[PDB]
């Protein structure tokens, strides 16, 4: 009865079902966990918000078209305005979190296409001016739940002030490496003939036990069309991709007044 | 015994999927909160005591209002006001009937209680001595009265209760008296099979329980002879099913009744009030 | 022939004696908490395990 | 190998197969059985016709259209002219029977629609004149294998003599209750995307051990389109619904000459 | 158990100083006579039996007076006199209310008793037969009568008591029926949260227990039809809390009530009578 | 199921039988002499000994 294709995930007051999964990935074979006393750093008693924040948040959906070049988000950035997770994040200097990432994309037995879904630690991307290096604004680096898109062209700006955004060039993974090698990162593929969802469980990954969430994204989430969407009755059709992410084993230190980042 | 307590549960990431089912099977949804959320432990001490059938039916309900009078009657019509007969049923009123009709079959004993009230018809005709009432149960076949003072009221075998006005409401128990192994609240059939080429009328025959039911007759009189003052009385009849069993549940009555059957009335078949939109909180 | 039974709790026992020779005369039946919703909610021939697929 | 979707039922010389079932219902959790000595009533040795009568009889098929409002039959009425069951029924004053009801409706993976299939004890229906109550002719109450249909309008007759038939109003289940609550009765659903058949096993149900079959129908069988038939290439398409019913544990008392009911 | 006996004590000359304290702590004074005088031994056999909560509340108190009449009503206003409805409460009167309001929360069963009285409206319209009353408890949601003889009085499920004039005052017990774990005598809050920019009226909304309390309705009628003589009746309703628990004591009401809330009236907020001087024995 | 209890003394036992199935129907609760005035008269965190200084 039980199947690699059928799964339920419950976190807090939220549940996901899928009937066309393809197993699930646990990044680097490690489930998330709380921070042990023998690896701890800040000494204040941490806040562990548990069910208030460790639950599925669904981002705004994006549309997959035959011409789409792909999508990216950063974490914890994409969830910074999500319910109590966002509040706990911004009221504290320090935070750590794992995640369950559930990417959703159904179609029909007559559609075709394949999405690579990658979780990338320290997903540093190229800037869009050749007058400077590492020249990206905080606002452009941290788009929140809307994330960003890849392009198949690189057109760096005439003036440095206009190029302070990522050059998200698809085939170089926005960072000067070949996209065909992205499979070294934890990943699944949503191949429409096979499955309609990808599930990745991510431990906290960093060179520190805990860090400043508002300064530093631990993971990138990349969705790249490896094989373009095609549908014979209408090649211009679009199908939604929906991203739903739950923080897990969240832990926060250094409580004070709320952080309100710059918006422009 | 109590209603269900809630166990402490966390989350899952599993090939076990209690949130999904297939109601095509005829099974209702079965999942409970612990299956689809993180739950705390809550001890449930509450019970379903008041929704047992005995509790649901454990009330004396008015099933009819009868009228009788006492005065010097000089016409046939006025003579017929000196006593009343009523075919025993629960279909004169709607409330107990609807509750019983959650079920197809039942078995119970009955408590019957009566409330008897009087008023003076007029004020220029003196007064009236305190009245005694006779309520006689006439089982099917026993002779029915044609006058308030005929021989039937001697009631040698029929049960009668003599009630004195102003006394406590009278009351008696009746056993389960059905000739089947349960009462039928619904009967999808007829009392006889009409046969090929018979001359018996088929144009004015009825259908269902009305063709087969007969619980006898209640006959009521004022035992006193007439005073100068005409007294008019009402007898309210109450039924409480007790020691109750029921079988085969049914959807409850959704629209007004229009008689003893399941028939409905054309101007009263729109129970729902339309909502403004499917998205109306 | 007195029966002593637990009362329904309020905000603990009571006594009953039957006075009549017919059981129809008796007061209400004692609380019966029996139930088996599954004869209506799950009257299926083959057992369905919640955590399993309803159709396999 | 074994599946909730694949079933064989054999009774007498007749067998049904289905490859897209959805389990089977046993009404009120009780399989039919013969009448025990401790519950018996008529004292003559009963006739138990066994395989001659306890076998699948297939009724005339009906057509499901996008405009159909539903169908009803009564039992044992629907089988009164069926082989040796009918003969045993009419030669005896008394009879009892359980049933296996198998409702059949296949389509395609591109059709949609859902039928509610309900077995209703004492399925008493409203008459079609407001000049009288409970005013239905024997002939109209007992249509036999052709059964009847529901309507979505109630138009009671101008004269009592013309309204001696059921007012089979769909949303009131032909009897003054809301159809949405019919699920309190033993039922299955034929939802075309899921299954192509419904199977209900019915015990004898009555307030008596045994009764007059020619006077009294113990069960109604109701088939209501809960979601209308739709098929994109032809919205006017029709697909058959076929009803096949086997008496079970039949037992008859009070043998005499044959009953021949009035036909007009 | 008894109130405290007094021990034999003499005097002291000591660094122990029970006469001094510091009530800033929130503690009341604790010293007793033996601490500050020479005392004899006195055995105290007296008890605080009559100040237990059960004893303090162990009385049937009148909480309202209802009126109903029986006569031939020909106008809407007169038809409405043939029955009465009353939202069940203890705030129509002041005495039981004030006693209950020594506490913030309570839990009790209720004994309800009724006293029913009649008088003739006039003397030139003959007489009236003895009347039967129906007192029906209508829980929240159940249909309320619009006429004295409408269908609601059949009371299949609502509890009703039928009372015959001249009989002993009728009486019944009610369990603790609160939907919380105790009754609240005071509720510092509202029934809903008004939200930012909503169009719901905020100018005519209320505050406190009145926004959340609902113990249903008592409906009363005379079951009899009219006599030539109009009869007017009063129904006095009595409540006795029994099996009582209470929590969180409060200062008692010091000034007149002016409604169901804690509000006070400008002409009645001077309870103390001024003394001539601070030195007035 | 008769309960025999001490009466309140006058200027010595009595008998009670409960007739009803609901405890709400019962007569008054028996005298409960429980008390703990200190939860209102001395609800202090640190014990205060009368003979000692209230503040030291
Ligand atoms: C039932 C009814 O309405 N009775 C009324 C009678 C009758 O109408 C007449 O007496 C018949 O002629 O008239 C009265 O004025 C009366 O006698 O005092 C009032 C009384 O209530
Ligand atoms: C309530 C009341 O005051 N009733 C009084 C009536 C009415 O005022 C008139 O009958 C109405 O017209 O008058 C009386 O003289 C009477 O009838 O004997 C005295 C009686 O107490
Ligand atoms: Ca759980
Ligand atoms: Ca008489
Ligand atoms: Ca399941
Ligand atoms: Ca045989
Ligand atoms: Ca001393
Ligand atoms: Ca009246
Ligand atoms: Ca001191
Ligand atoms: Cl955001
Ligand atoms: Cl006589
Ligand atoms: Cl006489
Ligand atoms: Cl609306
Ligand atoms: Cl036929
Ligand atoms: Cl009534
Ligand atoms: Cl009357
Ligand atoms: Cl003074
Ligand atoms: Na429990
Ligand atoms: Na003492």
């Amino acid at each position: 009865g039980y199947s690699d294709r059928v799964r339920q995930i419950t976190l807090g007051n939220s549940t996901i079902t899928t009937q066309e999964a393809a197993n699930a990935v646990v990044a680097y074979g490690e489930w998330p966990s709380y921070l042990d006393d023998k690896e701890a750093n800040p000494i204040d008693a941490p806040t562990e918000p548990d069910v208030s924040s460790n639950r599925f948040y669904t981002l705004d959906s994006v549309q997959w078209k035959s011409t789409s070049r792909g999508w990216w988000w950063k974490l914890p950035d994409a969830l910074k305005d999500m319910g109590m997770f966002g509040q706990n994040m911004y009221y504290h200097y320090l935070g750590r979190s794992g995640y369950t990432v559930h990417v959703q994309c159904n179609a029909s037995k007559f559609h075709q296409g394949a999405l690579g879904v990658f979780a990338i630690p320290e997903y540093v991307m190229a800037c869009n001016t050749e007058a400077k290096t590492s020249y990206v604004s905080y606002v452009n680096a941290n788009p929140g739940e809307k994330g960003g898109v890849f392009d198949n062209a690189y057109n760096p700006s005439a003036e440095a002030s206009e190029g302070r955004k990522f050059a998200a060039l698809d085939y170089l993974l926005g960072c000067g490496v070949l996209a065909g090698n992205a499979f070294v990162y934890p990943h699944q593929i949503i191949n429409l003939r096979t499955n309609n969802s990808a599930t990745l469980v991510l431990p906290y990954v960093n060179s520190l036990a805990i860090d400043c969430m508002a300064k530093h994204n631990n993971w990138g989430l990349v969705i790249l069309p490896l094989c373009k969407l095609d549908y014979a009755p209408n090649s211009s059709t679009e199908i939604p991709i929906t991203v739903t992410i739950a923080p897990m084993f969240t832990e926060f230190n250094g409580l004070r007044n709320i952080t309100v980042p710059a918006t422009q | 015994p109590t209603a269900q307590s809630t166990p402490l549960t966390s989350g899952v990431n599993s090939q076990e999927v209690p949130a999904l089912t297939a109601v095509e099977t005829g099974a209702s949804g079965q999942a409970v909160p612990s299956d689809v959320i993180e739950t705390r432990h809550v001890v449930n001490y509450k019970t379903r005591s008041e929704s047992t059938l005995e509790s649901f039916f454990g009330r004396s309900a008015c099933v009819t209002i009868l009228e009788v009078e006492n005065f010097n009657a000089t016409t046939d019509a006025d003579r017929k006001k000196q006593f009343t007969t009523w075919a025993i049923t629960y279909t004169d009123t709607v409330q107990l009937r609807r509750k019983l009709e959650f079920f197809t079959y039942s078995r119970f004993d009955l408590e019957m209680t009566f409330v008897i009230t009087e008023r003076y018809y007029a004020s220029n005709t003196g007064h009236a001595r305190n009245q005694v009432y006779q309520l006689m149960y006439i089982p099917p076949g026993a002779p029915r009265p044609t006058a308030w003072d005929d021989y039937t009221w001697q009631s040698s075998s029929n049960p009668s209760v003599f009630y004195t006005y102003g006394s406590a409401p009278p009351r008696m128990s009746i056993p389960y008296v059905g000739i089947a192994n349960a009462y039928s609240h619904f009967y999808d059939g007829f009392a006889r099979v009409p046969l090929k080429d018979e001359t018996v009328d088929s144009g004015d025959t009825y259908y269902g329980l009305v063709t087969i039911n007969d619980f006898g007759t209640l006959a009521v009189r004022v035992v006193n002879e007439y005073n100068p003052a005409r007294i008019t009385s009402k007898i309210r009849v109450y039924m409480k099913p007790k020691h109750v069993r029921c079988w085969c549940p049914r959807p409850p009555r959704a629209v007004p009744y229009r008689g003893e059957g399941v028939d409905f009335k054309q101007d009263s078949i729109t129970p729902l009030t339309a909502v403004e939109n499917i998205n109306t909180f | 022939g007195a029966q002593v039974s637990s009362q329904k709790v309020g905000a603990v026992n009571y006594t009953t004696i039957n006075y009549y020779k017919d059981s129809a005369s008796n007061a209400a039946s004692k609380l019966d908490f029996s139930q088996d919703p599954s004869k209506f909610t799950e009257p299926v021939k083959d057992i369905m395990i919640k955590t399993a697929p309803a159709l396999n």
